[PDB]
């Protein structure tokens, strides 16, 4: 039994070896207890504000929407301490770990933003932190590898499989299955076995709560749509959550299209995969006809994952949220556009969200629409990858 | 599941436990795998635990990860595994055959259709490593409708509710988990769990995860469990002799003989 | 004549070729007019808040002061858009440039944080931006070189002299002396000819204004001392300004000690140089006995400058502010301490300020004191320089 | 400053302007510099503008930057420059000698002490490139107390207040600045400025910054100015012939002859 519903429609659940169920039930009750605890909430708020810098700005683009009837705001999670939204829920999970008497942290990372967030929260709060990261991602996001090691975290490159996020996820879970009495597994997205999809959403929902208050103050009304990239689902569900009951607000999640959906080299299982059981959850998966989990691809390490969180699969199924894809080339063009015309260097993950908003504007430039893009991180970790591309294509 | 019932009856009338080796089907190739398994059975294996290659074996350490990879390097598909299972069953009509599955391979083409195929080839039990009792309902219902025993894990620190659930839901044998962690011969019983399972009328217990030497086998039988499973120790003998197929088989037969002997009281 | 006093005691002035005086007088009147203009101030505030992310957090250290009677807060300019306090006054100068009808920007940079700030403000506000940077600094701060070029700025390496900040300053001023009708020279610190020391202070004084309000709210009293690194003087005077009339508050500026003052390889002219005339101002200078301007040294490019702003020379002369130095090794130890015990990766420039506060605590650990460090930037630009050091010394 | 007065009187009684070359003292070495300057004067230089090597010559483009560096490469100090100045004055008793200073070299050992040394070696004027009229008071007071003319720049777009200030504060000659920017022979008059300076009783005007060919010299004289200064064109002849000292001097003499001739109406 559980205290909370582990499913969103047919999606979710706790598909983990029996040995890990006490750990999951332990985490669920600690979360339920923390959510009712004024002292927990005040400590969490204190860290969000005074350590991480919340509330984050809501920036109105001027230049990139000129000559259209689109008004575009960027919710500036790139300004959060650590450089991405991943820091929000890590602070909350770290307080849950201390609440449970845990002293070590396990985490997976791909863009290395969740790893950086896990390392900085563990340094601040006195936890010992070890992080699995695919060897391919060690390379294309190497600034973050240095950053995690400078803060005292152990960084373990994973060379099996694709050497990307799936294999780091697998290694993390293998480790936790044999260290859970003393380690808390700080899962980095709104996926995995219950209660993680629920916990991660609640610990990221300030993204959308602030956005709602900010838009109402600046525009006197709700947005026509909010738009976020979807790697495992955390920044998108954090942006969506507070708008779910506002049925006029569109919710748009953007999956990586990689080299193009038709090439099969992409990271878009919600719209192009099929439901399966893996990473502790029933969710859309990229898989072979035989049920083998496929390798994903994205220029962006943070989106390069062959599955998706179960609340997004559910919101899609009932039609409350819509999901699209953006290719490597489209994300790169939006990256360049933002640097040059607004002076903000976005993460390549967030650039997928931006690219779709720019499409929405450009395709229908006389359509009146008020849009918010979740700018989930800054792009310092990407400048070397981007430079090698622009040089390969002669720029 | 009747084959498990008959095996444990005869092992009782002989004062000995069961030795149950594990291999991944098709490691290192289909023909060598079938030959390996016959050598296991000739050397004294009482039952078999057989892995179907899966892309992401979460509960397996590097030894069995590399087994899965070798199989995939030989192009081994679940379909070919079912052809192997049919050939093994045809040679060995009374040996209990158990599968080690991951959930996506069971769910993929339809849970009922998976268990129906298991019944067709003569499989006796199915353990799905990443399905806890809390999610097991559609798997164990489909298992029973096709006369397949659903195997459940009894972990080291299980509570009473788990004990009663596993007793009532499982058939064939109860999987007595030696320890936390993942499979491996590099990381090495609880008598109280063995006796509570008996009181609740659970299927007989086999201990697994970390059993690699005859002493561990004798220890489990003495603790009152019905037997023991060894995967990685078997697999490494395969890994070390890839270039010497018949030196591999000689070493496998010697090892299994010693492990089997240790189960005889 | 001027509208405002160009001197702070004996220090300051306008020591520029006669050709540049109209440009300086033009800038002074535009500033005086902007400061009285509600619409200017509302536009500047809008950019500070909604684009740059102000107010910045005031973070209470927990771990690094444990077992002492020091309470230490960090004013988090590392969280500002662009990663350092340099962004504040750049937004204000860019609005002054538009107010004057200028369309191009010239800027110098050493740590590349002012260059990044100049490039991002020029992208946002529609100015064409070119930046001089010493070739040595191109290398040891190369992440920022990419960043400026991604935002459309032209980056010109300067190979003469030391190939550090002095030579970029010289090249910038040479350029402006022949392009001032169309370019605004966006000077990056509170130095140079009047009115820059005044303008830069007023456009950075929100650092100290916020700090005062934040400390009063959290502690119910003013700080015992505020502490800032001094490269040319802008983050320190921005922190100091609002406390100058609170005579109980100590003002402590920290100059780079480099390899040690006694080696002569340092960047500490206020305490170890002597007054001179150069970079358009009368100020303490590192110079030879003959009056040749000496080359400075610091591990930190942002502090590696052989002079200092004239308001700091004045505040020192009358004893209102005290100035100290911190060596390369001391700054590196404070860098490591902050990463590992608070989860914040500081700029090596700010690490000098932190190192002195940690000295103040460690030297007298039973002294009760409430301290604020100006954490002027984040350290992403330094991680490669720091890694090569830790490897050279076997870590 | 009397030497300037007498030179402009005689140039008036000859219907010609002044040609005034510039070099950095000690470029490329002390002995070659003295020889260069004698060759300049023998070829027809009316007065001299002489730079003291400074570490950061803000108003100088790369040609004269490299002159400064060459001098420093020969170990040339301001002290050695004053010894050179004394040797030049001893050879040339009537030739006006003007220094191009940067402010820190004047302020360094004391402004009054700098001008006192200038007077001792026989310097006639001092232009401090980074001191505008707005900061000039202690420099021009010390200059006049030691009978040194303070030279002030009249820039292209000067207002009336500047014109009246420069007229009243300067002595010797007024520096008519050709254009914005820094020195150089790669980047190439205003008659209204020349005539307002006369009305206010300013010292006679010499044009500089960018004069590199005889035509530019003749243009300045025709515009009513009293002469013209060429630095970089002179300096590059030095730079190009560092390995041929006497080919250098031959080319210098030829060039100066042509520039001087152009000043003769
Ligand atoms: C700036 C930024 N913006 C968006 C994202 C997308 O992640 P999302 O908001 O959770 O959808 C990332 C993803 N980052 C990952 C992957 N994190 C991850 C992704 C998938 C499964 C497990 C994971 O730990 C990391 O490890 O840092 C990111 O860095
Ligand atoms: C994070 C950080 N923190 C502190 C500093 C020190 O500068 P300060 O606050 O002005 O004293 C810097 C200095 N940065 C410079 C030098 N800027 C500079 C320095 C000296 C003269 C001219 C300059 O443009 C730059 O160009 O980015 C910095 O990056
Ligand atoms: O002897 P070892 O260490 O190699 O272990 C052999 C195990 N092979 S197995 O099929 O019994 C087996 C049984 C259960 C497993 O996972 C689960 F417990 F989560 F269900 C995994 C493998
Ligand atoms: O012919 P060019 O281009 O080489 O110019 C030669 C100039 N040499 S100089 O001593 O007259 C001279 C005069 C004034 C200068 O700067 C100032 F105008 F700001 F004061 C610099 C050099
Ligand atoms: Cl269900
Ligand atoms: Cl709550
Ligand atoms: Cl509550
Ligand atoms: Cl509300
Ligand atoms: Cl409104
Ligand atoms: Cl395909
Ligand atoms: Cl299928
Ligand atoms: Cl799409
Ligand atoms: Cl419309
Ligand atoms: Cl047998
Ligand atoms: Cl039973
Ligand atoms: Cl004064
Ligand atoms: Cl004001
Ligand atoms: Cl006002
Ligand atoms: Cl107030
Ligand atoms: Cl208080
Ligand atoms: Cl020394
Ligand atoms: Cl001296
Ligand atoms: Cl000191
Ligand atoms: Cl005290
Ligand atoms: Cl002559
Ligand atoms: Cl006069
Ligand atoms: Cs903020
Ligand atoms: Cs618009
Ligand atoms: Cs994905
Ligand atoms: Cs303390
Ligand atoms: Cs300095």
């Amino acid at each position: 039994t559980t205290l909370l519903n582990p499913y969103f429609g047919e999606f979710g659940g706790m598909y983990v070896p029996q040995i890990l169920m006490p750990a999951l039930n332990q985490l669920e009750e600690a979360f339920v207890s923390a959510q009712k605890d004024p002292e927990f909430q005040a400590q969490f708020a204190d860290l969000l504000k005074n350590y991480a810098g919340r509330p984050t700005a809501l920036t109105k683009c001027q230049n990139i929407t000129a000559g259209t009837r689109t008004t575009l705001y960027l919710k500036r999670e790139d300004l959060l301490h650590g450089g991405a939204h991943k820091t929000n829920q890590v602070l909350g999970q770290a307080l849950l770990a201390k609440r449970m008497g845990k002293s070590e942290i396990i985490a997976e990372t791909g863009a290395g933003q969740h790893g950086v967030a896990s390392a900085l929260a563990s340094a601040l709060l006195g936890l010992k932190c070890r992080i699995y990261m695919g060897a391919k991602d060690v390379e294309r996001q190497s600034p973050n590898v240095f950053r995690m090691r400078l803060m005292g975290a152990e960084v373990i490159p994973v060379h099996s499989g694709s050497a990307t996020l799936t294999d780091a996820c697998n290694e993390a879970l293998r480790d936790w299955s044999g260290s859970y009495e003393t380690a808390h597994y700080m899962l980095g997205t709104a996926a995995g076995p219950h209660p993680y999809p629920t916990i991660v959403r609640e610990f990221q929902r300030m993204i959308g709560e602030e956005t709602k208050a900010q838009i109402l103050d600046k525009e006197g009304r709700l947005p026509d749509a909010v738009i976020a990239c979807v790697g495992g689902g955390s920044n998108a569900i954090g942006m969506f959550a507070d708008f779910i009951n506002d049925t006029s607000v569109g919710l748009i999640g953007v999956e990586p299209g990689g080299h193009g959906i038709e090439t099969g080299e992409h990271g878009a299982p919600l719209k192009h995969g099929r439901v399966g059981i893996y990473f502790g959850m029933k969710a859309p998966m990229m898989q072979t006809a035989d049920g083998q989990i496929e390798e994903s691809y994205s220029i962006s390490a943070g989106l390069d994952f062959p599955s998706v969180g179960p609340q997004h699969a559910y919101l899609n199924s009932i039609g409350r949220a819509d999901y699209v894809s953006i290719t490597d080339d489209e994300a790169l063009e939006a990256f360049k556009t933002l640097c040059r015309h607004e002076g903000i260097i976005p993460a390549l993950e967030s650039s997928h969200a931006l690219a779709h908003a720019l499409k929405m504007m450009r395709e229908q430039p006389e359509k009146e629409q008020l849009l918010v893009v979740n700018l989930s991180g800054r792009g310092d970790k990407d400048i070397f990858t981007v430079h090698d591309i622009l040089k390969a294509r002669g720029e | 599941m009747e084959r498990y019932e008959n095996l444990f009856a005869q092992l009782n009338d002989r004062r000995e436990g069961a030795f149950v080796p594990f291999v991944t089907l098709g490691d290192p190739g289909i023909e060598q795998s079938l030959k390996i398994i016959d050598t296991l059975i000739d050397a004294g294996a009482d039952a078999l635990e057989l892995g179907v290659p899966f892309s992401d074996p979460l509960a397996d350490g590097p030894t069995i990860q590399n087994a899965n990879l070798r199989a995939f390097a030989a192009g081994v598909t679940p379909a070919q595994c079912f052809e192997m299972l049919a050939l093994i069953r045809e040679k060995h009509p009374t040996i209990p055959i158990g599968l080690l599955m991951y959930a996506n391979l069971v769910f993929n083409n339809g849970i009922d259709a998976f268990y129906a195929r298991c019944e067709q080839v003569g499989v006796d039990s199915v353990l799905v490593a990443d399905v806890p009792v809390e999610e097991s309902a559609p798997f164990r219902q489909a298992a029973l409708r096709h006369n397949i025993a659903p195997i459940f894990i009894c972990p080291p620190n299980a509570d009473d509710d788990l004990l009663r659930q596993v007793a009532s839901y499982g058939r064939g044998y109860t999987y007595l988990l030696s320890r936390s962690g993942v499979t491996g011969a590099e990381n090495r019983p609880l008598h109280h769990l063995i006796e509570k399972l008996k009181e609740y009328h659970a299927a007989p217990a086999l201990q697994g995860f970390g059993i690699s030497s005859p002493e561990q086998v004798s220890a489990a039988v003495r603790a009152g469990a019905a037997g023991a499973i060894s995967g990685s120790a078997i697999v490494k003998i395969i890994e070390k002799n890839l270039a010497s197929p018949k030196q591999m088989l000689a070493e496998l037969r010697s090892f299994v003989s010693a492990m089997k002997a240790a189960s005889r009281a």
